[PDB]
RNA sequence: GGAAACUCAAAGAGUGCUAUGGUAUGGUGACGGAGUGCGCUGGUCAAGAGUGUAAAAGCUUUUUGAACAGAGAGCAUUUCCGGCAGCAGAGAUUUCAGCUGU
């Protein structure tokens, strides 16, 4: 059970709610594989429940960071909060399906409730919805992904190194 | 195909609707094939929200001539049987469909909202809390679906609790449009209010203050401000002290213009102590605001809220007893201005004569007020 | 059961009726 | 239950239910501690002075001529009122209503067709008892070209229906 | 629930001339509810069902409705129709016969001479115009426009959408009638010999040769519902064939002299053939009873055919004459040719045209449309008659507006569902069956001289 | 061999498009809405029990109780409504909202 999947990009935060699980066993397979290169099968197992956009290419920045050094950032825990149940602490968590297994343990610090799943099957669903991507999210965002992220690396980059124009 | 499967969702309705002899065969063959239109333009390649919206317009011109015939044939306003819920149910799962399809044409949204409200007593409020639900988390951004979804469970069923955590989960997401702080204020201040007015009532028949408001007006100047030297210079802080003193000059222009428009809003709210919930506005704009707004530059926002504290007794009608009872405080106010200042001290008594003068026999007493205030 | 004029007017559309429409089309006669 | 189980037409796996947790709504708090600083401002100040509403609860659980006279306190109240003060009220009206009220020209040849003694069965099969029973089984087709669509699916669909990617856990019953 | 049409998507099945399994008994008390439930939900599709069949009807008794001009219908009808309504003066080659695509969206016209075009009569396509300079009878369809079999001079040759020959069967030695086996996929051919070919057009293989014993076949139809040949012989005997059995399922009586032309409605129901003898005959086909004898016609009726709304079109020459619901029981429906006083129980001509220069080759109609294409000396001409078409076809049957791709992807898949040749029975609902032998019930192994009478004991 | 094209066909490859029923709408007055009761979720507190110990503390607990916070995700049944007016109120001449009796 893999109930919830957690995709970061640079117009926002995502979360999907996953219809159908793909094969646990059967992982490694040909037509398992490939699935999810076909979009006509992957959008039966995805389905968009939300997306935060952010404010501007500032918080862009701070929750690149925060992504990139593995901690929850506010608008996470905005979105991880509308979007999870509240379900137990100590039996039957639910389930989220991110990419980042050091991200996980900031992701359990904030909510008890949630454990994080970042092993195979978690990481060929968000490879699923990063090869997809526009297709996914039904028109609702601002802005094309691909040129945020051009801005993103840049800012993400000068930041890195302390690019100054003096 | 699915088409073949709405379709023949449909014939149940009319068999109950050729039974009861309001229409004929002949003629529900021909709302069927328009109907027939409708559901492959629907779930074909190719679909438009138009496509969506006509089909409801179509199926609730169908629903109006029903009633009518049911009417004129029976005279009965409903027949108690499918057909006078079933189409109605229909209209409601194209937009169902319509909002999973397209789910980014807030008209659309709307007016799901607006027709499922609208059904009256037929339709459940948790049926209008999770399409509210499935709306706030596809556009948490937009802040208008907020105050709409505030609105609808405080103006009509009047549930503080739900509106108030409404409020603050909205504000938890976009902390950063002053319009949901001002809502927010604006529904907690009606909210004392109307508590004030029961008790006045349950009084006149037979601690809890605007401090929340005080409050949640200090987080919105503290979060707006924060957000707003976020926002602007927005990258890194490569930017010399000149930038970084003029960013933070202009936050305190953008955050005090808020609160100006927020107590000209404010004094509208006459039924609680409109005195203290203004004044402690006034105690919350006059410290300082790490920028020297009153000891430098923003001389023009001083003189303004010291204008305001002056006239904060005197905000009243041409009955100038108030002006009677404490001119001598405006007039001690303008001479504690003027002991500072230097082209604001004319121009302070020059505004306070000229305020005092448009909103002030009877001009004989106002002859009075002249030789004063002259 | 008597006929109605908004009933006629809205069955007109419900049903797609060009009746009015050929009437139409044959009574306009370029009068102009 | 082992019966009802081997009778039913239709075992959707899932079948032990599984908890249900409260949703994720956006009319409440899906932590129940304060979560903002607004909200902890908000909460301290409500804790200064309580906002439950039995004050407000009992305040308004008070209010012939008492139905004609009073139009305009019955209006002022029922703008007054709160959620469950109206919904009490609203009990109040039900309950007191209904405590005041209750030489030949055809011949055909009967040789044996052994070409198509294939396309038929050689015996009746097992659950049947007769080939009455049997071919009114086979009497109806599950196509697509001769039933509609609902009735295509429910012919079609087989009776044990899993789900393709969770685990399948025993049977439990309430206390056996 | 109800559903006052049900009896047509009703469906028999076996009697005998109740159980104590348990499991059993609900297993066939689910059975009858599906079918039921089945019966009913396939039923209530006539409400979804689109248009609606043509008609004419007379309005006044002054106004009979066989004396109603082609060219009045011409006036009165679309201008969609009355395109459709075509003619071809085809003057030199000899008389047409005409072929119409299963649905009716291609036209194949052989003249007597050589001139065999196959065309999309609708636009103005031709896709095939070849002058075979020796004499050909008849040509077919096989799955498609893209392939058509003629019958040539002696040898059926098969042609491709654009013309080419494709294959000389050196079988089928002299054929006059051809007819292909959609479902089957098998080309049919009868002719001058004595013999019935079923020839398989998607393997290539001669699936059946079968002496029919009566000398040359004078007419040739199929049975559209279990696909099994009515040949008409010199006899006056019809004989009823399938590729299984060498000898004939059936052999009727029919008529008196030849058997001229024989109709089978799509139904399976009914069948008119018309003798030499100038006798149509109405027959049924499942009971095989003669529901009615026309005899005494003017002159030889030449041709028969029967519409998907069950019209019948008989035609005796100049003349082409149509009745409606000729094709029933009572004897109120026998088809006359005048009403003598007046009287309502006799069945006038439904509507009557003559080709006054010629006489007419054949008649066929149009599939899905109101229309009747008879080929005669001259050419072809089409005739708009209102009752004489399904008009709510299925699209997955066949489509009269299908694409290219369309047709590829339903080649293929009719391809892939071919049913084999031996499953031609006279009742198509007897391959699930057990057999007629084989006892009905199931067996369950454990079913599996007072001295005279003295000496007896010696 | 060559040329032309808003020409007619026969096929191949690639790409695009939410391309989305894992068992199809909230409802054949057999129904819906309201309310109640049962059921469910979460945290807190208390009790039990185990384990540990000089006593503990701690830890475990598919053990129960309490008030609280809720979810819309289940199940009844006669508690009312989907009957009529009189009347005021609500929004843009249609629909919407409660009192006195049939």
């Amino acid at each position: 059970p893999i109930e919830y999947l957690l995709f970061e990009e640079p117009t926002g935060y995502a979360v999907f709610k996953v219809k159908l699980q793909q094969d646990d066993i059967g992982s490694r397979l040909k037509e398992v594989q490939e699935q999810i290169n076909d979009f006509g099968a992957f959008t039966k197992l995805i389905e968009l429940v939300s997306f935060a956009p952010f404010k501007g290419a500032a918080e862009a920045l701070e929750n690149a960071n925060d992504i990139s050094e593995g901690l929850v950032s506010e608008s996470l825990k905005a979105i991880l909060d509308l979007n999870l149940p509240k379900a137990s602490s100590k039996k039957k968590n639910i389930t989220l399906a991110i990419s980042d297994k050091n991200l996980g343990p900031s992701i359990k610090e904030e909510f008890p409730y949630v454990d994080c799943i970042s092993n195979e099957l978690a990481q060929d669903l968000i490879r699923g919805v990063r090869l997809h991507g526009e297709k996914l999210f039904k028109g609702l965002q601002s802005g094309d992904l691909e040129r945020a992220q051009l801005g993103l690396g840049h800012a993400y980059s000068r930041a890195k190194v302390k690019f100054s124009v003096q | 195909s699915k088409t073949r499967y709405y379709l023949e969702q449909c014939i149940p309705e009319m068999d109950d609707l050729v039974e009861k002899g309001l229409f004929t065969k002949n003629e529900v063959s021909l709302i069927m094939k328009k109907r027939t239109d409708f559901e492959h333009r629907l779930n074909s390649r190719g679909s438009s929200i138009n496509d969506y919206i006509k089909y409801i317009n179509y199926e609730s011109n169908v629903n109006k001539l029903r009633a009518k015939r049911c009417k004129r044939i029976l005279q009965v306003k409903k027949t108690n049987s499918l057909s006078d819920w079933s189409i109605q149910q229909r209209i409601g799962f194209i937009y169902q469909r319509g909002t999973n399809k397209f789910p980014q044409d807030l008209k659309f949204w709307a007016m799901y909202l607006n027709y499922m409200k609208a059904r009256g007593n037929q339709t459940s409020y948790k049926k209008i809390h999770n399409i509210y639900n499935q709306l706030l988390k596809l556009h948490p951004t937009n802040v208008d679906i907020w105050i709409s979804c505030a609105k609808y469970e405080y103006e009509v069923h009047a549930n503080f609790k739900s509106c108030r955590n409404i409020f603050q989960n909205g504000l938890r997401f976009n902390p950063d449009v002053p319009k949901l702080w001002y809502e927010y204020v604006k529904f907690e201040l009606n909210f004392i209010t109307k508590l004030i007015n029961r008790r006045k009532v349950m009084g006149l028949i037979n601690a809890l203050r605007g401090d929340i408001a005080l409050t949640i007006f200090d987080v919105c100047m503290k979060t707006l401000g924060k957000h707003y030297i976020n926002k602007h210079k927005g990258y890194y802080a490569i930017s010399d002290s000149k930038m970084n003193i003029e960013l933070n000059k202009e936050t305190l222009n953008y955050l005090f213009s808020e609160s100006l428009r927020y107590i000209k809003l404010f004094d509208e709210f006459l039924d609680l102590e409109r005195d203290y919930l203004i004044n402690h506005v006034l105690q919350f704009w006059k410290n300082d605001m790490y920028d020297l707004s009153l000891r430098k530059d923003l001389p023009e926002l001083y003189l303004k809220t010291v204008m305001i504290d002056i006239t904060l007794n005197i905000r009243y009608m041409p009955v100038e007893k108030l002006d009677i009872d404490q001119l001598q405080l405006s007039v001690k106010k303008y001479f504690a201005y003027i002991s500072k200042l230097d082209s604001a001290s004319v121009k302070s008594l020059k505004n306070e004569y000229r305020s005092y003068l448009q909103d002030n026999a009877e001009d004989d007493p106002r002859y009075k007020i002249l030789d004063l205030i002259i | 059961p008597p006929p109605d004029e908004e009933e006629q007017l809205l069955a007109k559309f419900v049903f797609g009726d060009t009746t009015d429409l050929q009437e139409n089309l044959a009574k306009f006669n370029a009068d102009f | 239950i082992v019966q009802q189980n081997r009778r039913a037409d239709h075992l959707i796996f899932p079948l032990n239910k599984p908890t249900e947790h409260n949703h994720a709504s956006a009319f409440t708090r899906t932590q129940d501690v304060p979560q903002t600083e607004l909200q902890e401002k908000v909460d301290q100040v409500l804790q200064e002075s309580n906002l439950a509403n039995p004050e407000k609860d009992s305040k308004f659980e008070e209010l012939p001529e008492e139905m004609r006279k009073r139009t305009t306190e019955m209006r002022l109240m029922r703008e007054l009122m709160f959620r469950e003060e109206r919904k009490a009220r609203r009990l109040k009206k039900i309950k007191s209503k209904t405590y005041r009220k209750i030489l030949q020209n055809v011949i055909i040849n009967e040789k044996v067709n052994k070409k198509n003694l294939k396309y038929q069965s050689s015996a009746v099969p097992f659950p049947f008892e007769n080939r009455e029973q049997y071919e009114r089984s086979l009497r109806m087709p599950i196509g697509q070209e001769w039933t509609s669509r609902a009735s295509h699916q429910e012919l079609i669909k087989p009776r044990i229906m899993t789900k393709p990617g969770q685990v399948i856990d025993p049977l439990k019953a309430p206390f056996k | 629930k109800e559903r006052e049409n049900q009896n047509k998507f009703e469906r028999s099945t076996y009697t005998n001339n109740q159980t104590k399994d348990k499991k059993l008994r609900a297993g066939l008390k689910k059975i009858d509810e599906q079918y039921k439930k089945a019966v009913s939900s396939a039923a209530a599709t006539d409400y979804l069902l689109p248009e609606s069949n043509g008609y004419l009807e007379p309005e006044n008794e002054l106004e009979k409705t066989f004396k109603v001009q082609q060219s009045e219908i011409k006036s009165s009808v679309d201008v969609s129709t009355a395109n459709k309504a075509l003619d071809l003066s085809l003057k030199e080659f000899g008389p047409y016969h005409i072929k119409y695509a299963k649905n009716g969206t291609h036209l194949l016209i052989t003249g007597r001479k050589g001139h065999v075009a196959s065309m999309d009569w609708r636009k103005g396509q031709l896709r095939a115009e070849l002058f075979l300079n020796e004499t050909c009878h008849s040509a077919t369809y096989l799955q498609n426009e893209q392939y058509f079999a003629v019958a040539q001079k002696k040898y059926t040759f098969i042609y491709d959408h654009e013309g080419t020959e494709l294959h000389r069967l050196k079988q089928h030695i002299e054929a006059r009638h051809l007819d292909f086996l959609p479902y089957h996929y098998l080309l049919v051919t009868a002719g001058e010999t004595g013999w019935l070919k079923y020839h398989d057009v998607s393997t290539g293989q001669l699936v059946s040769e079968l002496r029919t014993k009566a000398g040359p076949t004078m007419a040739m139809a199929q049975n559209p519902w279990n696909a099994v040949m009515h040949l008409g012989h010199s006899n006056g005997t019809v004989s009823l064939w399938s590729p299984s059995m060498p000898e004939p399922l059936v052999k009727l009586l029919s008529a008196r002299g030849p058997v001229n032309s024989i109709a089978i409605d799509r139904s399976g129901y009914y069948m008119a053939t018309t003798g030499a003898d100038r006798s149509m005959k109405i027959w049924d086909i499942r009971n095989f009873k003669q529901l009615h004898s026309v005899e005494s016609l003017p002159t030889p009726g030449t041709n028969v055919s029967i519409s998907d709304t069950g019209l019948l079109a008989l035609s005796r020459g100049p003349h082409v004459t149509l009745w409606k619901d000729a094709l029933k029981l009572s004897g109120d429906s026998k088809p006359c040719f005048g009403s003598m006083g007046g009287n309502p129980h006799r069945n006038t001509p439904y509507m009557s045209h003559l080709f006054a220069g010629n006489k007419v080759e054949n008649l066929g109609f149009v599939p899905f449309e109101d229309l009747l294409g008879v080929g005669h000396q001259t050419g072809i001409t089409n005739l708009i008659v209102p009752g004489a078409g399904e008009a709510n076809y299925d699209a997955l049957e066949l489509n009269p507006f299908e694409t290219k791709k369309q047709r590829q992807e339903q080649e293929v898949r009719t391809l892939l569902n071919k049913l084999p040749a031996d499953t031609i029975t006279l009742d198509p609902n007897s391959i699930g069956s057990v057999d007629k032998r084989s006892s009905t019930i199931r067996l369950n192994a454990k079913d599996l001289d007072v001295i005279e009478e003295a000496l007896s004991r010696f």
